[PDB]
RNA sequence: CGGCACAUGCGAUAUUAGAAUGUGGCGCUCCGCGGUUGGUGAGCAUGCUCGGUCCGUCCGAGAAGCCUUAAAACUGCGACGACACAUUCACCUUGAACCAAGGCGUGUACCG
């Protein structure tokens, strides 16, 4: 059988439950992952100095304490001043000791006091994705040199990697292996300028971040392995806690959205919970995650389960009306009138009518009217956007009559009266515009217009046009 | 339209802000009005015949 | 030669348990106010001048002023609407619901 809810259950039924300590173990793997990505940030000085310039934007009254970061390990603005002043002293004493191994412990201490700061995920993920873009440009240059030389000139990748991976900076791979007189060294002589230029752009990327790609590759593969560890841990916890999503989403099934839609919105909420979970508060995962799952499911039912999308607070008002009219129906007995809902609630009872009106789901246009024939509701809905053909006959006869009457005028009067209104042309024209048409006075056009209408109001011209006004 | 707007301009008759959607007798019957009821929502002004 | 499975036709035409809070910015809202360019169905059934007269009224040609421009559009100031983010409390705790079973045919796939 197809029944893809059951195929979902059998696809998740192989994943077994967690003990109460395995959740802490997965959370510690998550801690190890974020630890390794923040230590991968800790070696990269350009992200450091970027956040230092953003903190100078904080100190220039263009930012806020709640923009850059949030919180410290023992959020006060005087605390921000003193901790970033110690940071300031640290990075003015740290960077200028390259003049190598003397500076490395200083950079590690600057890295530790950088790790003492609790970031906003905006700036953090910005630094992560900027490192990713830098790595992608480096890989683009590497694959560019490979696609220049390796596949076309039939150079082996082992002899490519040999003096490239290991130095990667200078012309020890490039200029020496030409001079070493290999059978592939000749084929470089058509491509030596582009390979050398890509090598100098690799050196340029090194000079931007200060260190070589020999360090940068290990930095971001450390970042990649730490983030892959974290993502595998979070996959494992989500695969475990699918059951909670099912047990919550059993309740909201008949509220208009399908069952699997509910459990998928619950799984999005569960992934948000695994994002924002903190075990050191000591609560179980269930108590924390249940609110996120119910929040995502309730927000989704309020968002996308209606044809006309009615907003969140409006649906809260509708659910209050149904709850209070459920309570009052067993108090009074008949059903509550909205006059009782005036004093029962805080709304002025004329808005309660329109809230009661908006909350109606539209009828299906194939909802059958009685006796179950081919007569559905769709065959009865009249079209009100057409015009009746008698109105088209009136419009045709009116154009004919007005053309015959405007033929009876002079040349200038008929031309002005056609130009002024929408008669058998494009857009109408106003006073100054007709004045620029005929190079004639504005007020003279009004006088000609009044004389033309005065000519048309008299009988033997007014009869056939007064016939088009019915009494 | 065009010349309908021309005609309105000529005779100055305001196209009214309202439309006759009155209840009418169906096409081709007769007879006597024997009973009239007026149901009105509470909170709305009842007119004279109500 | 059996079984399981699926598809497909007909079954008349017609008429009738969430609660509360804050902040932020936004406007394909037609909601008050200001500034800007910028009109039209009024005097004018001749206000004025001239010409024809069937006339003292209608035809043909001119010029001006007063007065209808916030209309149409543009941009800002209020209201509202929608949107985002954040916070506090309370509750909640690991594999659902569902209909329908009474007709006559045609055919296909799989397995034995």
């Amino acid at each position: 059988t197809t029944d893809p809810v059951r195929m979902y259950m059998r696809e998740m039924g192989t994943v077994e439950l967690l003990t109460r300590e395995g959740e802490i173990d997965i959370a510690k793997r998550i801690e190890d992952g974020i630890n390794q990505v923040q230590c991968s940030v800790a070696e990269y000085p350009e992200a450091i100095t970027y956040l230092l310039e953003q903190y100078d934007r904080v100190e220039a009254e263009e930012a806020r304490l709640s923009d850059l970061i949030t919180g410290f390990v023992d959020i006060d603005p005087e605390l921000a001043r003193e901790k970033f002043a110690e940071l300031r002293a640290q990075y003015v004493v740290t960077r200028d000791t390259i003049k190598h191994a003397t500076a490395q412990e200083e950079i590690l201490k600057l890295s530790e006091v950088f790790k003492q700061f609790r970031l906003v995920p905006k700036q953090f993920d910005y630094l992560v994705n900027s490192m990713r873009v830098m790595m992608d440009r480096v890989r683009t240059q590497e694959r560019l040199i490979m696609k220049l030389c390796v596949e076309q000139c039939k150079m082996p990748k082992k002899n490519f990697i040999t003096l490239f991976t290991g130095n990667e900076t200078s012309d020890t791979w490039f200029n020496a292996a030409i001079a070493m007189n290999k059978p592939w060294s000749e084929k470089l002589h058509d491509v030596s300028e582009e390979v050398h230029r890509a090598l100098q752009k690799l050196q340029q990327i090194e000079e931007e971040t200060g260190l070589t790609i020999e360090q940068v590759k290990d930095i971001n593969r450390r970042m990649s392995i730490g983030e892959a560890k974290a993502r595998r841990a979070k996959k494992e916890m989500v695969e475990a806690n699918l059951r909670l999503v099912i047990s919550i989403a059993k309740k909201y099934t008949n509220r208009g959205l399908q069952f699997l839609d509910l459990i998928q919105e619950g799984n999005i909420g569960l992934m948000k919970a695994v994002d924002k979970f903190e075990y050191r508060r000591g609560y179980k995962f269930s108590t924390y995650a249940t609110w996120w799952i119910r929040q995502a499911i309730t927000r989704s039912i309020a968002d996308q389960a209606r044809t006309i999308r009615i907003p969140v607070h409006m649906i809260e008002t509708i659910n209050k009306l149904n709850r209070i009219s459920r309570q009052m129906l067993q108090e009074m007995g008949r059903e509550p009138t909205p006059e009782e809902l005036a004093e029962r609630m805080l709304m002025p009872e004329d808005k309660i009518r329109k809230v009661l009106k908006i909350a109606k789901e539209p009828i299906s246009m194939e909802t059958p009217i009685g006796d179950d024939e081919d007569s559905h509701l769709g065959d009865f809905i009249e079209d009100t956007t057409l015009e009746l053909p008698l109105d088209s006959a009136t419009t045709e006869s009116l154009r004919a009559a007005t053309h015959d009457v405007l033929a009876g005028l002079t040349a200038r009067e008929a031309k002005v009266l056609r130009m002024r209104f929408g008669i058998d042309m494009n857009t109408d024209y106003t006073l100054e515009e007709v004045g620029k048409q005929f190079d004639v006075t504005r007020e003279r056009i009004r006088q000609i217009e009044a004389k033309a209408l005065r000519k048309l109001r008299h009988p033997s011209r007014s009869e056939v046009l007064r016939s088009f006004l019915d009494d | 339209t065009p010349e309908e707007k021309l005609l309105r301009a000529i005779f100055g008759e305001k196209a009214s802000d309202v439309k006759d959607s009155s209840l009418r007798v169906p096409n081709g019957v007769s007879g006597t009005v024997i009973d009239v009821q007026v149901f009105t929502r509470d909170g709305v002004e009842k007119d004279k015949r109500a």
